[PDB]
C-alpha cells in the first residue's frame, strides 16, 4: 500500500522553557521577555541633558563652593547626577534648611539662569570682600561661597541693612541667604559689632526672623562657627526684603526658573555618554522594548518593570526533543 | 503533549521537514517526500506572534517615574517607600514568572491541538477508503500517486470515485 | 477553533437555531428541523455565567480609600503618592486586559469543546448503524422518523435494533 | 438516505472580541467590564451628605471670613468639597498650621456644633469692636473673620490678659487662635500698647508661647501685617489657658467635633444633586457594579479598580462570523 | 468534563481501584480485575505536583518588611501607607482567587485528557479486532487472557494475529 | 468476546474545590496554598529575640521611669514589642521630641550599651539629688527619670554650666536632654535663680538653644509644669557641649549603639515563648511556606503575602464524584 504521515517540526536547537507541570523543556524557537542589557553610560531623557554634578553636592554647587564652580551653564536639564558621597559640600560647617525638598525641586528645571540679585560691591557701608576663611580654600588663597557674601563690620560699625529686591522677571526666582552662628561673644563683636542681632526676610509668603545662636562646638574643617541657609521662590511679581543688625550671609546671585515637571536625583559615578534613551539607571541606559528588566530598581524614565529574576523565556516553536 | 499528539500516537516529529510546523508525510509509487501544510502552519504563526505581542503590547502603560530621597530623619518615609517598591517588585516578579508558566503550557497544549486537527482533517475526507495505522499514519485501500495527495492537502479527495476498488480490496484482506 | 469543531468540520453554525446554543438538525422522511440541546446548553450558560461572576465576584475586596493632599513643601511626598497610585494603574491595567484575553480564549475553546463532545456522544451511541459523513454529519443505514430522533437526543438509541437492517444494508453499497 | 447535522447558533451581531492569539473576533454575545458611565453630579456617601465649600477654603469657612458664612449648619458630612482655588481664603494675609492636617481631620466628622467659647463682650478691659480691617471687605464697610476676635487697646493699656475655658461637654471641642505680625515697631505700639509682646497656650498637651515677628512685607490685599492661626483638640475634661501680653486673636467660637472615620478633601466646581452613591468621583458619582473603572483616580467610597483602558469586553456567546 | 471522560462516556470512575488515577478493569474468562496505568499515573502526579510548586516557588521573592508608625500630626500619610497595605491586599487577594479558580479548571481538564489519551491508545492499538461498546469500554472480536492483556497494557498488542480470528467473527454477527 | 476499560480512580474524599466554572466540585486530593496556623508566641527573628517592653513606652525605658527598669540589659534586638497601651510612660508629663523617628531608628539594634556620660555626683555647683517628684513615685518615696538629672540650684545660686563630651568610642551614641518648663515666675526663681533662662547644645550637626516657656497649664499627674525631651546620635570623633543657665534636664547616662538595618514596632498583648521564625505577628509567629496568609496584616519578617480568604484549596486528584 501507500502511506502519508503526520508529523512537526525539529531543529538543532537546544533552548529550554519551562513549563506550569514541566521543567527543562527543549523548544524549537524561544523569546526572552527580560531585558538584561544597558550600555554603561548616562545619557539625555528625550534629548534633554542630565545635569551631573562632578564632585559637588547641591548645596556645594549652589552656593559657590570655590572648588565647585558656576560652570553648570547648562540652561536646562531632565535629571540630576550626584555621586554616593560628593566631595565638595559646605566647605564652611553648617545646614541647609529643606535641602532635600529643594534638591526634589531642581531634580528637573525647563529654565535655569543665574542672575546678580544683590551686587558685591553695593555694600558700601559694610565689608564686603572679607568675609574669607580657610575652610574655603580656593587657590591656596582663604575664600568662600561665590553665590553669596559674607558681610564683616567696617570701621568699627555695622549699620542695620534695608534691602530688598522686586522680582521684575517673568520667571519664579530662587533665592538663598544665611546666617553665621560664631562660636563665642567676642567672635561676635569681631565680626559685628552689635552683641544681639537678627536677619529678617519678608516675602507675600516669607515671614522670617534668624536669631544667630552662640556655642562652642568642636571644629569642622576647623572651624567650630557655623553657616545655615535658607531659601525661597519669589514669585514673578512679589519682593524680598531683608533686613539686618548683622549675621547675615547676603545673596548676590539668584536664579530665574521654569519648573515644568518633576524626576529625582540619581546616584552614579558614572559619566556622561553622548547619547539618548527614555528609561535610564545608574549603571546605565537601557534601549527598552521588554516589558520587565533585572538591571537596577532606581530608575527614571518610562521603562519595564522591574523584575526579580534572570529567565523569562517564553515558548515560540514546540518540543524539540532528541 | 495533551491531545494525544506529541507525547502521544506520533512519536516524534520529522526534522526532515524545513517547510513549516506542520505536515504530511507521504510514500507513493513514485517516491516519498514531506510538504508542510500552509493555512494550519500559518494560522499558527500569526497566534503565537499575536500571543507574544499582546502580552508586550497590553502594557503600554508604563510612563514617567524615579529613584530616592529622603534624610535620616525621615527615615519612616524611607521605610514607607521601601516597602511600596518591594511590594511592586513582588506583584510583578510574580505575576511575570506565572505568566510565562501558564502561557507556555498553552502554546504547547496549542500546538498538539493543531496536530490532532490536521490529524482528524484527514482521516474524515477519506473514511474507509483507508486503513488507520496508529503511527498518526494512514494506508489507502487504493493506489496513490503525486497528483492523488494534492487533493488531499486541498480538502478535495473524492470518496465516491475509490470506494469500490477500496470496498473490493477490503473484502481480499478479510479472512 | 482548536477542537475542530468551529474552525474544522462544523463550517459555520445554523442561524436558524433560535432554541439555544448547541443542536441538531434532521433530514428525516417527514421533513427536517433544530430542536437545540438542553442540559448541553444548560451546563454551559451555568458555566459561563459562573466565570463572569467569579471575575466581578472575587475582587469584592474593596473598600473606603481617597484622592490628593500635600503642600508644594512636601513634594517629595506627593511623588511619593504618585508612584504609588501609577504603580497600581499599572498593575491593575494590565492584569485586567489579560486576563480578559486569556479567558476569552478559554471561552471560544470551551465551546469547541462542547461541540466535539455532542458530536462524539451522538457518534458512539450509533457505531455503524450510521455513516461519518465529514460535515459534522451522520447519514443513517437505516430509515429513521421523528420519534426515532427523541432517543438520539435522549441517549436512547438502541443498537441491535436496527443492526442487521444496517448490516445488510452496508453490503449492498460494497462493491 | 436521511441526515442529521450538527452546528452552532449564530445571530446578527456585530460585536468585536480580542483573544491573547486573536484580534477582532466577531462574537454572539458580549459583556462589557469596565464601566464608563458616571452622572455628572456629587452625592451623599452611604446617605451622608458631603460638606460643599462654594466659594471658601477650609481656613475661609472655619475663621469666620466675612464673604464665606457659617450657614454650614449641616452637623455631619461624610467629604468635603473644596473648588480648585477657592475665592475666599485668609482675606487678611497670613498663616496656617497644620493647615492639610486640619483639613484631612476634617473632612468627615460625625457631628460638628459651634460653640461660642469666649464672648466677644466679655472683654471689658480691651477693645474688642476695632479690630477691622479693608482686606475683609464685608458689605462695602471693612471687618474681620467672624469665629475670632482681633483685641485692640483700651485707653492706652493693653492689661495682661490671663482667660481660660474647661471643655465641659462630651465631644472633642477644636479650637483656633492667632498673633498679629504687625508691619513696624510704630503700628505695634498703636495697637497694643506694649513693645515687647507675647502670648502662650497651654492644654493638657500644647505647651506654646507665640511672640510677634516685625518685618517689612509686600502688601496682600494691602496688608503688610500678617496673621498667623494654630488650633488643638481640647479633649472632654481638659482646659485650655490663654495669657498674652497682647498681639492675640482670641477665639470666640469653637467647634463640639466627634470624629467617627476619615476621608479626604475632593476638588471639584460640580454641585450637589440630592442623591446617593457608595462611590464618588470629582466629574460625578458611580453606580458601580463592575470591578473596573476608567472615569477619573481620584475617587471616594468603595470604587471598582480604576484603569486605563477603554474595553474590558469579555466573550459570552461565540464565533459569529458572515 | 471536558474531553467526553469524566461527564461523558465513562459515567463513574472505579473505587475498587487503588493502584492509581488511571486504570484498566478486564472481565477476561479467567477472571477480573484492575490494575492502574503506570507512565500514565506518573507523569500526572508530576505534572500537579510540579504546578503546585511552581505556585509556591515563584513567589520565593519575598523579603523583609514591617508593621506602623505615624503620630497624629502626620494622619495625611499615614493614610497614605494604608492606601498602600490596602492596594496591595487587593491585588494579591484577587490574584490568589482567580489563579486558584483557574489552575483548578485546568487540572479537571488535564485530568478528563489524559483519560481520553488512554482511551484513544487502547482502541488505536486494535483496529476492528475489538467492538467499540460507548461505556469507555471494548468487547474483543475473539478470546481474551490475563497474559493477554499485559501486551495491551505494554503497548505490543498485535493486530495481524488476531484479525481473520475477528474477520470470520465479524460477518457471523452480521445479518 | 473480551474486554478492557479505561477507568479513572476514586477514594473517600469528599474535599470541594472551586472553578472558574464550577462551584462546590468534589476532589480526589487536594493541598491548601492558604497559611491559616500561628503559634501564639513571639520569637527571635532568625535567632535574635525581639526587645519586649512589658508596661513601659520607649520612652520611659529610655529615660529611666522609675517604674520600668534599666533591666533590658539585652544587647542586640531584632524588633520591638510595645503593648498597645503601656502604663509607664513619661511619669512627669512633657514631650517628646522626633519620637517616632528615634522610636524607628531604635527598632532593630545589632549592639546597645549604657554609658554614664555626665555623672550624677560631677554636678559640685549645683543640686543634683533634689530633682524630685510625686509624679514618678519610685517606693513611695517620689523620684525621677533614673537615666538623666534635674539640676537645681545650690545655696540661692545657678552658676552657668558650661560641659561637654567628647565620644572617644567607636560607636555612634546616642544622647538625650530635656528642658523644665515650670508653671510660673515663682516656680523658677525657686528652682532656678535666674529668671530669664536657656540651655543650648551643639554638635558638629546640631545647633540648639532651648528657652523655657512659662504657662499656667492643667495639672497632669498633678503637675502643671512639662519637660521636653531632646536626643542626636553623636558620631564617633565628635562632642556634645551643652550650656546652661538653667532649666536644664542633663544627661547622665547615654547609649553606643551600633546600627546594621531597620524594622519596626509591633504592637503585642503577647509574651516571648523561646522559639524562632523568620517571620513574626503580633498574634503570633508563622513557620511559612505557603505564598499566602490570612492571619494579620501588620507583620515583620519574610511572610507569605497577606490575603482576605479563607480558602485557597489546590485541586491535585480528580473529580471523585459518588
Ligand atoms: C515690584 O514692582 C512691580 C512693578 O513696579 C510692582 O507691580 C506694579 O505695581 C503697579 C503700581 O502699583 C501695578 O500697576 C497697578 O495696576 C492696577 C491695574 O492692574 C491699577 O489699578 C493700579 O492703580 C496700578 O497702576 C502693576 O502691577 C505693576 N506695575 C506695572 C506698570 O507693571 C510690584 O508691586 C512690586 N512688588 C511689590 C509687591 O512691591
Ligand atoms: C575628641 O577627642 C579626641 C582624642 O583622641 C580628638 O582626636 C584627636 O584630635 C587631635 C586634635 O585636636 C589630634 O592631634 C593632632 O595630631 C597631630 C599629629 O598626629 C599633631 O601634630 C597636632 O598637634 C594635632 O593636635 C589627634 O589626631 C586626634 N586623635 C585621634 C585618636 O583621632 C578629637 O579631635 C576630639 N573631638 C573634637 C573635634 O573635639
Ligand atoms: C474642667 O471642669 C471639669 C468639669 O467640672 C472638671 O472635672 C471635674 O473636676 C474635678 C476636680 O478634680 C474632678 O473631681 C473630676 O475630674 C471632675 N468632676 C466631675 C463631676 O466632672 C475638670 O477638673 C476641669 N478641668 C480642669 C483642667 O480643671
Ligand atoms: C535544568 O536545566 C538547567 C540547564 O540550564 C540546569 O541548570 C544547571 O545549572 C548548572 C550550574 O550548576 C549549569 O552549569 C547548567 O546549565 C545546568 N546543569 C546541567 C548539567 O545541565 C538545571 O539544574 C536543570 N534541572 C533542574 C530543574 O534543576
Ligand atoms: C481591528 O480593530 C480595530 C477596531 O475596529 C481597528 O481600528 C481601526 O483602525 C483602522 C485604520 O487604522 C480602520 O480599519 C478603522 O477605521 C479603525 N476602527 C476604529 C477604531 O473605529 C484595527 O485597526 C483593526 N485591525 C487593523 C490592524 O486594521
Ligand atoms: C458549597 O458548599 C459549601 C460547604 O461548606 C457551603 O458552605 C455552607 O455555607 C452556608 C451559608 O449558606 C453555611 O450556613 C454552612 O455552614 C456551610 N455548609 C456546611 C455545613 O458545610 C456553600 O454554601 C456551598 N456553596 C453554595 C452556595 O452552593
Amino acid at each position: 500500500g501507500d502511506q502519508i504521515c503526520i508529523g512537526y517540526h525539529a531543529n538543532n536547537s537546544t533552548e529550554q522553557v519551562d513549563t506550569i507541570m514541566e521543567k527543562n523543556v527543549t523548544v524549537t524557537h524561544a523569546q526572552d521577555i527580560l531585558e538584561k542589557k544597558h550600555n554603561g553610560k548616562l545619557c539625555d531623557l528625550d534629548g534633554v541633558k542630565p545635569l551631573i554634578l562632578r564632585d559637588c553636592s547641591v548645596a556645594g554647587w549652589l552656593l559657590g563652593n570655590p572648588m565647585c564652580d558656576e560652570f553648570i551653564n547648562v540652561p536646562e536639564w531632565s535629571y540630576i547626577v550626584e555621586k554616593a558621597n560628593p566631595v565638595n559640600d559646605l566647605c564652611y560647617p553648617g545646614d541647609f534648611n529643606d535641602y532635600e525638598e529643594l534638591k526634589h525641586l531642581l531634580s528637573r528645571i525647563n529654565h535655569f539662569e543665574k542672575i546678580q540679585i544683590i551686587p558685591k560691591s553695593s555694600w558700601s557701608s559694610h565689608e564686603a570682600s572679607l568675609g574669607v576663611s580657610s575652610a574655603c580654600p580656593y587657590q591656596g588663597k582663604s575664600s568662600f561661597f561665590r553665590n553669596v557674601v559674607w558681610l564683616i563690620k567696617k570701621n568699627s560699625t555695622y549699620p542695620t541693612i534695608k534691602r530688598s529686591y522686586n522680582n521684575t522677571n517673568q520667571e519664579d526666582l530662587l533665592v538663598l541667604w544665611g546666617i553665621h552662628h560664631p562660636n563665642d561673644a567676642a567672635e561676635q563683636t569681631k565680626l559685628y559689632q552689635n552683641p544681639t542681632t537678627y536677619i529678617s526676610v519678608g516675602t507675600s509668603t516669607l515671614n522670617q526672623r534668624l536669631v544667630p545662636r552662640i556655642a562652642t562646638r568642636s571644629k569642622v574643617n576647623g572651624q567650630s562657627g557655623r553657616m545655615e541657609f535658607f531659601w525661597t521662590i519669589l514669585k514673578p511679581n512679589d519682593a524680598i526684603n531683608f533686613e539686618s543688625n548683622g549675621n547675615f550671609i547676603a545673596p548676590e546671585y539668584a536664579y530665574k526658573i521654569v519648573k515644568k515637571g518633576d524626576s529625582t536625583i540619581m546616584k552614579s559615578e558614572l559619566e556622561y555618554g553622548n547619547c539618548n534613551t527614555k528609561c535610564q539607571t545608574p549603571m546605565g541606559a537601557i534601549n527598552s522594548s521588554m516589558p520587565f528588566h533585572n538591571i537596577h530598581p532606581l530608575t527614571i524614565g518610562e521603562c519595564p518593570k522591574y523584575v526579580k529574576s534572570n529567565r523569562l523565556v517564553l515558548a515560540t516553536g514546540l518540543r524539540n526533543s532528541p | 503533549g495533551l491531545f494525544g499528539a506529541i507525547a502521544g500516537f506520533i512519536e516524534g516529529g520529522w526534522q526532515g521537514m524545513v517547510d513549516g510546523w506542520y505536515g504530511y508525510h507521504h510514500s507513493n509509487e513514485q517516491g516519498s517526500g514531506y510538504a508542510a501544510d500552509k493555512e494550519s502552519t500559518q494560522k499558527a504563526i500569526d497566534g503565537v506572534t499575536n500571543k507574544v505581542n499582546s502580552i508586550i503590547d497590553k502594557m503600554n502603560t508604563q510612563f514617567e517615574a524615579v529613584g530616592r530621597e529622603f534624610n535620616n530623619l525621615e527615615r519612616r518615609i524611607e521605610n514607607l517607600n521601601k516597602k511600596m517598591e518591594d511590594g511592586f517588585l513582588d506583584v510583578w516578579t510574580y505575576n511575570a514568572e506565572l505568566l510565562v508558566l501558564m502561557e507556555n503550557e498553552r502554546t504547547l497544549d496549542f500546538h498538539d491541538s493543531n496536530v490532532k486537527n490536521l490529524y482528524d482533517k484527514v482521516r474524515l475526507q477519506l473514511r474507509d477508503n483507508a486503513k488507520e495505522l496508529g503511527n498518526g499514519c494512514f494506508e489507502f485501500y487504493h493506489k496513490c500517486d503525486n497528483e492523488c495527495m494534492e487533493s488531499v492537502r486541498n480538502g478535495t479527495y473524492d470518496y465516491p470515485q475509490y470506494s469500490e476498488e477500496a470496498r473490493l480490496k477490503r473484502e481480499e484482506i478479510s479472512s
